[PDB]
């Protein structure tokens, strides 16, 4: 994937 | 970039152990999620869990959560996956995957090749190469029985023969060996014109079998 | 949490449209979207297509689209060629557990195509070891439904059987399949004609290809 949203 | 490690076997009820070598940069990084994903043969994509930076942001799948552990080793630039009291629905090909936490870092995520891992009592042992033979379009072949685990590789006439060359699945006997055949299919006016071999590669037991097919 | 995707037989050339939808929605509270799609085609890692629902990852060609929201989502191939078949998965990433979709296989649809069929005897060298495996092929069909069944002396054969398929081939869009009857080298020398015969849409009646033990 590219962005992860699980991290913000 | 990313590349897997693991030990081949693991009996059942015992613990799996995994390793990933990252390369290109440094583990630590806060640009990016680093996952273990799973596929057993035939079957679809599963997580199995991932870490942001340190041993202090790992998540798991809820599926595993209390069987799997994941750590790192930044001395190494590694992370680790160890799986207990495995199962047949354990054999899959494990896959580690480093994903951009943004598309401002990149567009583009980095897939290792993945690593089988088969859970089984048998042993490991090479194939035997049986003739499947002949006697407008005629079939030969090769039928490679009762090896363990998996992957064999089969090629005809040392890779100078591809087209028409169909090389099946393998199937899982109740022995817990595989088996699995190739053929190819020839104009019957080419059967003795040039010779037929199949080059059997058998990468966990590092054998290699040569056979010729003929009426 | 759950995303839900299958076969899909597409004409070469023409559109194919998969979908994927999630249990929740998957718009995160920085306003990004944390839904991509994979393809993985026989043999491959997975390949990143699309990611955030509609961006193209590097190098990724412009057939390839995506578009959705919140919890309904579709990815698009304008014209679907041989190197797009395989398994489409989609994934989320708004949350931990990060988890995929079932997959959707895209298969090239084309014309039924009838298989040839080859019976072959157990080989000398393996009866020497107590076991005869006799093997049934077909060879280069459409579609993949496909039936055979063994028979022993006319009897038919039930549990002793074991068979497997081909991927789709890349250059005519057929299937394979290879079935494998086993027996002991005792019970295999009490009988005398072996048979498999197949069913497939492509004839206009069973096929049936035998040999006599000896």
């Amino acid at each position: 994937a590219v962005g992860i949203g699980a991290v913000f | 970039q990313l590349q897997e490690s693991g030990p081949g076997v693991v009996k059942p009820s015992e613990t799996l152990s995994l390793t990933c070598a990252v390369s290109g940069g440094t583990i630590s990084s806060g640009s990016y999620y680093w996952s273990w994903i799973r596929q057993p043969p035939g079957k679809g994509l599963e997580w199995i869990g991932g870490i942001y930076i340190n041993n202090k942001s790992i998540n798991y799948n809820p599926s595993l959560r209390g069987r799997v552990t994941i750590s790192i080793d930044t001395s190494k630039n590694q992370f680790s996956l160890k799986l207990s009291a495995v199962t047949a629905a354990d054999t899959a090909v494990y896959y580690c995957r480093r994903d951009p936490i943004s598309s401002t870092i990149e567009e583009f995520d980095y897939w290792g090749q993945g690593v089988l891992v088969t859970v089984s009592s048998a042993s490991t042992k090479g194939p035997s190469v049986f003739p499947l033979a002949p006697s407008s379009t005629a079939a030969l072949g090769c039928l490679v029985k009762d090896y363990f685990p998996e992957p064999v590789t089969v090629s005809w006439n040392s890779g100078s023969l591809t087209s028409g060359v169909h090389t099946f699945p393998a199937v899982l006997q109740s022995s817990g060996l595989y088996s699995l055949s190739s053929v190819v299919t020839v104009p019957s006016s080419s059967l003795g014109t040039q010779t037929y071999v199949c080059n059997v590669n058998h990468k966990p037991s590092n054998t290699k079998v040569d056979k010729r097919v003929e009426i | 949490i759950v995303m839900t995707q299958l076969s899909l037989s597409v004409t070469p050339g023409e559109p194919a449209s998969i979908s994927c939808r999630s249990s929740q929605s998957l718009l995160h509270s920085n306003g990004h979207t944390y839904l991509h799609w994979y393809l993985q085609k026989p043999g491959h890692s997975p390949q990143l297509l699309i990611y955030e629902v509609s961006n193209r990852a590097s190098g990724v060609p412009d057939r390839f689209s995506g578009s959705g929201s919140g919890t309904d989502f579709t990815l698009k191939i304008s014209r679907v060629e041989a190197e797009d078949v395989g398994v489409y998965y989609c994934e989320q990433t708004l949350q931990t557990p990060l988890t995929f979709g079932g997959g959707t296989r895209v298969q090239i649809k084309r014309t039924v195509a009838a298989p040839s069929v080859f019976i072959f005897p157990p080989s000398e060298d393996q009866v020497k070891s107590g076991t005869v495996s006799v093997v049934c092929l077909l060879n280069n069909f459409y579609p993949r439904e496909a039936s055979v069944k063994w028979k022993v002396d006319g009897v038919l054969k039930t549990g002793n059987s074991q068979e497997s398929v081909t991927e789709q081939d890349s250059k005519d869009n057929t299937y394979s399949l290879s079935s494998t009857l086993t027996l002991s080298n005792t019970d295999y020398q009490s009988h005398n004609v072996y048979a498999c015969e197949v069913t497939h849409q492509g004839l206009s009646s069973p096929v049936t290809k035998s040999f006599n033990r000896g």
